[PDB]
RNA sequence: CGAAGAACCUUACCAGGUCUUGACAUCCUUUGACCACUCUGGAGACAGAGCUUUCCCGGGACAAAGUGACAGGUGGUG
RNA sequence: UUAGUUGGGCACUCUAAAGUGACUGCCGGUGCAAGCCGGAGGAAGGUGGGGAUGACGUCAAAUCAUCAUGCCCCUUAUGACCUGGGCUACACACGUGCUACAAUGGAUAGUACAAAGGGUCGCGAAGCCGCGAGGUGGAGCUAAUCCCAUAAAACUAUUCUCAGUUCGGAUUGUAGGCUGCAACUCGCCUACAUGAAGCCGGAAUCGCUAGUAAUCGUGGAUCAGCAUGCCACGGUGAAUACG
């Protein structure tokens, strides 16, 4: 949201993200969420984010917080013609 | 298609954002008009009839 | 101190609806204003006269409304009575 | 068409006309009048008087047509209308009046009107260089 | 003059819109912090004002330091690798904006036919 | 008091004569802080001036609808029917004048597949 | 230009995850309120449970499951 | 009365029903005649202006994607549901338009005059907070009552002084606001800053004969939101037609 009565971020996400602390991040989370902040409690655990086909990996960090996780996870794959 | 798309029309969306016009003769979404709920070209074939009350045709 | 507001599409069926009106109204007691004419608020609806092509031909429709204004002056349980049975020409809205 | 509000004639009335731009009419009939104020400011005498020498200078008499003759297209003289005579001077004001690089449109104006009773312009040299083209091509009348 | 060679010639309010950073409404502020007439020219200045003028700029922003600022941010969205800073690499629009037609000042001059 | 209806385009100028020395309101106000322009004055007096009448009555005016020079239009163009009124002999001067003339010329329809009335889209063959 | 409104829906296309009398109608057989709301696993569709479905006067109207006849195709040819 | 306010009255407008009128009907010229030119009256003169109104048929023109529809094909999939993506891609070409390239202008202030339209869970006032986008609030309104709705160009004053400029406004960074479950892909709008290209357009080519072209704003539909597009509105208002 781009509003003060934010933020947003998919339960299905902060949820599995919160379990996630005693993730250890040897594991990896799937996520259908491109619509979804990050927060810095997503700092550090990889997320496998659906570009449309696959789920492309992410690493997150505290300068990609206050971004979505779509704009680590391009739509449409062009080369140069 | 058609069919199973004038389904998902009446029954209630996921969120009320989804919502969208189709004239219920032939559901078509485009250039359907909310005060007569009539698709353009329904419209004119039923306003010829004089199926459709008070509107005729604008000469001016 | 009662007004008829008398709206349709028909201005024919209209003001001899209000005519109507205005006669029983006068028989049923004496005082009684003229009916008077408002604007006619309408309604063009611009539609494409072909199916797939031809945004630059088209055809164009037009809802009219005519409507008339009544104010009785000096009712009576007569007049109420005469307006409470009475049943106008379809196609028009009586407001009271 | 009508004559000026102010001043007697018709050919204010088209000049303003002729200069204005998308309807601004009150625009152009202002500098216009602010105008023939400048004129008489730096002359004296009559605005009517000096702009109908300008005219008289930048009025043209003889304008080539363009006319296919013997396989070709060639230049012929011809003697102008009285209307297109007076449509030419106008015109020619104006756009000699716009492109020439002052500060003001009436005071643009103002110059080339001077100039044109002087017999000085662009204007005027429009006027002599029709003339000596149509002279050139005087073969084919 | 005030940062660089300002114009003499311009009023100060243009003259401060010359600044990378500063615009009108910015110089306005500033002129009305000093108190100043924003309609005077700008070789009509005196030392002192101008000082008092140098003083609220340095607290605004500095001309180079914004330079500094934005060209960091533009790296930082390049040097993670989002879709923003991969247009930032390429030349192309950032916003969501459509390239199969008039995206000139990002793709540069018309390039050579295909 | 003298009256007559004056119409151009879409204005709507009720006005009336009095006898008088020359004064005039419109719209409660003055002629002059109304409409500023000497061309639009002159105008409003042509009527007038065609019939030597300028120095005798009163012009009230009051207007609706449109812009100044229409409403100009429409004040002219009542003026010269309370000019008849007052008297039938000033028909000739003032018809001859084109005063009478309501100007008939009205803005015209927009039409489809046109950007205007008149105007049509740039063709091209290809 | 169809498009008098492509964020999701629209949307027919693509990837993924799923269903096959079906998302949508009639005819048969059983039954009758069907459902709604909360929890859990879910990207959601959807599965497991709960609470809770009042049909109305043999008929009527709509409904769950079986069952094949059928359905459905923005699949084609203007 | 702060307000056409309140009282009062339909004078006048305005509204909208039934009528009138303009029909070569009359006069002069010419024609044999049809008719043509001029003249008068009148608001309007010559099918007054503008619309809708599109003959037999041509392009086997377009439409099986609005609909229906013959034949053929798929029918545990060419059908159906869900999420996410694409229709918004981008070396480049064309069309249509919007913005400009400035002094008949721009910034700032004050300020006059429109029409045609929409509104019930919709219009949303006044007052207030906020630079602003907007927030708050809830008056009045199922509307000639109330709102959307300051109309903007025009005009008046001051400034900028002809400069890539206070032109131009892209592009980009940060921060805001709305809408909607959600604004990365992929909305709109605001503030600040940046300030791009462009100093009137090759060969060629387009619309327009009058309240038209040009120009300025407004409204409506679709629509939660999303328009330089579309359809209507009035404001200002020309040049020219030899042929
Ligand atoms: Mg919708
Ligand atoms: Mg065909
Ligand atoms: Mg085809
Ligand atoms: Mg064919
Ligand atoms: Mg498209
Ligand atoms: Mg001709
Ligand atoms: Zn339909």
């Amino acid at each position: 949201r781009s509003l003060k009565k934010g933020p947003f971020v998919d339960d299905h996400l902060m949820k599995k993200v919160e379990a996630a602390a005693e993730s250890e991040k040897k594991q990896v989370i799937k996520t259908w969420s491109r619509r979804s902040t990050i927060f810095p409690t997503f700092v550090g655990q990889t997320i496998a984010v659906y570009d449309g086909r696959k789920h492309v990996p992410v690493y997150v960090q505290e300068d990609m917080v206050g971004h979505k996780l779509g704009e680590f996870a391009p739509t449409r794959t062009y080369r140069g013609h | 298609a058609k069919k199973s798309m004038i389904a998902k029309q009446k029954r209630t969306p996921k969120y009320a954002v989804q919502a969208y016009t189709r004239c219920e003769r032939c559901g078509r979404p485009h250039s359907v008009i909310r005060k007569f709920k009539l698709c353009r070209i329904c419209f004119r074939e039923l306003a010829y009839k004089g199926q459709i009350p008070g509107v005729k045709k604008a000469s001016w | 101190k009662i007004r008829i507001r008398l709206k349709a599409y028909d201005h024919r069926i209209l003001d001899q609806s209000a005519e109507k009106i205005v006669e029983t109204a006068k028989r049923s007691g004496a005082s009684v204003s003229g009916p008077i004419p408002l604007p006619t608020e309408k309604s063009i609806y611009t539609v494409l006269r072909a199916v797939h092509k031809y945004k630059d031909s088209r055809e164009q429709f037009e809802m009219r409304t005519h409507k008339r204004l009544i104010d009785i002056v000096n009712p009576t349980p007569q007049t109420v009575d005469s307006l409470m049975r009475l049943d106008l020409p379809s196609g028009v809205d009586i407001e009271i | 068409v009508l004559p000026d509000p102010i001043y007697n004639s018709k050919l204010v009335t088209r000049l303003i006309n002729k200069m204005m731009v998308d309807g601004k009419r009150g625009k152009s009939q202002a500098i216009l009048y602010s105008a023939f104020d400048i004129i008489a400011q730096e002359t004296g005498k009559d605005p009517m008087e000096v702009f109908e020498q300008a005219m008289k200078n930048i009025m043209p008499l003889l304008e080539v047509k363009a006319r296919r003759v013997g396989g070709a297209n060639y230049q012929v003289p011809i003697e102008v209308r009285a209307d297109r005579r007076s449509t030419l001077g106008l015109r020619w004001l104006v756009n000699y009046a716009r492109l020439r690089g002052e500060k003001t449109m009436e005071v643009r104006v103002a110059r080339e009107i001077m100039d044109a009773a002087n017999n000085t312009g662009a204007s005027v040299k429009k006027r002599e260089d029709t003339h000596k083209m149509a002279d050139a091509n005087r073969a084919f009348a | 003059i005030a940062g660089v060679d300002v114009p003499r010639e311009k009023r100060i309010v243009i003259s401060l819109t010359y600044i990378y950073g500063i615009g009108k409404q910015t110089a306005k502020e500033v002129l009305a912090e000093a108190g100043v007439s924003e309609d005077t020219r700008t070789r009509d200045l005196t030392e002192e004002e101008l000082g008092k003028i140098r003083e609220i700029l340095d607290r605004i922003k500095v001309e180079g330091d914004l330079r500094r600022e934005v060209n960091l941010n533009i790296k930082r969205l390049i040097e993670i690798g989002s879709y923003r800073g991969m247009r930032h690499r390429r030349g192309l629009p950032v916003r969501g904006q459509n390239t199969k037609n008039n995206a000139r000042t990002r793709k540069g001059p018309s390039k050579t036919v295909a | 008091q003298y009256y007559g209806t004056g119409r151009r385009k879409s204005s709507v100028a009720r006005v009336r004569l009095v006898p008088g020395d020359g004064k005039i309101v419109i719209n409660n106000r003055d002629w002059e802080d109304y409409i500023p322009f000497a061309a639009l004055r002159e105008v409003i007096k042509q009527p007038l001036v065609a019939t030597e009448t300028l120095g005798n009555y009163d012009v009230l005016v009051n207007v609706h609808g449109g812009g100044y020079t229409g409403q100009a239009g429409a004040i002219r163009h009542g003026v010269a029917r309370a000019l008849l009124q007052v008297a039938p002999e000033y028909r000739p001067a003032l018809k001859s004048a084109g005063l009478l003339t309501r100007d008939s010329r009205m803005k015209e329809r927009k039409k489809p597949g046109l950007k205007g009335a008149r105007r049509a889209p740039q063709f091209s063959k290809r």
